[PDB]
């Protein structure tokens, strides 16, 4: 299953 | 034996062309399992293997919507990366993110990884240790701050020692008549005479899964890595893999040569020469 | 900027036998950046029906993918591949060699 959505670069 | 669960991250801006396209794959070892592309009629996570297909709506749901989150955040971070290199507004750019981790035949966690690249070169990585950040230059170090202060390495570092391993167990078992199984490679070898002085001698592999394979060739028993023509593993589209190794030989030294297979799938090492 | 070329495989998923149905397979790898243009000959004119693999890429960063169709080779009829890549001058051809 994918990961959370993180931060943004 | 070991397994891994990764998953590669596409996000390639297009000037002119609309927004940045986003691209998602999951796999477990060398089996695609999902996919989402942010440039489908309707996108969603989608499966690419049977034994996936039995997960439950909310799989499917948080997996689309974290990939549909995933658009928007991308599409933001190609922004920022293209202030971080003062780059105009016209060119292309794609960064690439692989994450995953691997475990052992016990299914304990092996290692953990995060390493993202940008127009296909290293940009920043999680380290080994799972806490830590290599930024290749200072517009890495640009992130590496964001990202140190909204604690990102504890986030991922959490989905891979937790999420990442348990749910790889889980495919591993629900798919494991495929997953769990080694298929040795059928092998042969081909003669090519090049002139009067010369030949080929190329050694076959077909049909076998996983991916990684060595094929050898050796003269009076020692490696001719130098002088041996490995091509590309390459896919035959049924889950199996194919390879081959060429060597040029003196005409009537064939017999000098052996082709040496190892694979997970065979029982011992390979040992093949020239059958005439 | 930095671009590499693809490169290019063609072949059979089966070994091939006049009559058989067998599918046809083009594999560029290597390749960055992702936009790549692949055909699929059959005696020079473009095969359509052909599928192809979701964009992954390797542990160097490059791209692959897999272009395939069913077919049935015979005795009579040439097989080959076109790649068009930012890299490329024009369009390159590999020819199924059968061995
Ligand atoms: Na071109």
């Amino acid at each position: 299953t994918v990961r959370a959505s993180g931060h943004s670069y | 034996g070991s397994h891994s669960m990764r998953y590669f991250y596409t996000a390639m801006s297009r000037p002119g062309r609309g927004e940045p396209r986003f691209i998602a794959v999951g796999y477990v070892d060398d089996t695609q399992f999902v996919r989402f592309d942010s440039d489908a009629a309707s996108p969603r996570m989608a499966p690419r293997a049977p034994w996936i297909e039995q997960e439950g709506p909310e799989y499917w749901d948080r997996n689309t919507q974290i990939s549909k989150t995933n658009t928007q955040t991308y599409r933001e971070s190609l922004r920022n990366l293209r202030g971080y290199y003062n780059q105009s507004e016209a060119g292309s750019h794609i960064i690439q993110r692989m994450y995953g981790c691997d475990v052992g035949p016990d299914g304990r966690l092996l290692r953990g990884y995060d390493q993202s690249a940008y127009d296909g070169k290293d940009y920043i990585a999680l380290n080994e240790d799972l806490s830590s950040w290599t930024a290749a230059d200072t517009a890495a170090q640009i992130t590496q701050r964001k990202w140190e202060a909204a604690r990102e390495a504890e986030q991922l570092r959490a989905y891979l020692e937790g999420l990442c391993v348990e749910w790889l167990r889980r495919y591993l078992e629900n798919g494991k008549e495929t997953l769990q199984r080694a298929d040795p490679p059928k092998t042969h070898v081909t003669h090519h005479p090049i002139s009067d002085h010369e030949a080929t001698l190329r050694c076959w592999a077909l049909g076998f899964y996983p991916a990684e394979i060595t094929l050898t060739w050796q003269r009076d028993g020692e490696d001719q890595t130098q002088d041996t023509e490995l091509v590309e593993t390459r896919p035959a589209g049924d889950r199996t893999f194919q390879k081959w190794a060429a060597v040029v030989v003196p005409s009537g030294e064939e017999q000098r040569y052996t082709c040496h297979v190892q694979h997970e799938g065979l029982p011992k090492p390979l040992t093949l020469r020239w059958e005439p | 900027m930095i671009q590499r070329t693809p490169k290019i495989q063609v072949y059979s998923r089966h070994p091939a036998e006049n009559g058989k149905s067998n599918f046809l397979n083009c594999y560029v790898s290597g390749f960055h950046p992702s936009d790549i243009e692949v055909d699929l000959l059959k005696n020079g004119e473009r095969i359509e029906k052909v599928e192809h693999s979701d964009l992954s890429f390797s542990k160097d960063w490059s791209f692959y993918l897999l272009y395939y169709t069913e077919f049935t080779p015979t005795e009579k009829d040439e097989y080959a591949c076109r790649v068009n890549h930012v890299t490329l001058s024009q369009p390159k051809i590999v020819k199924w060699d059968r061995d």
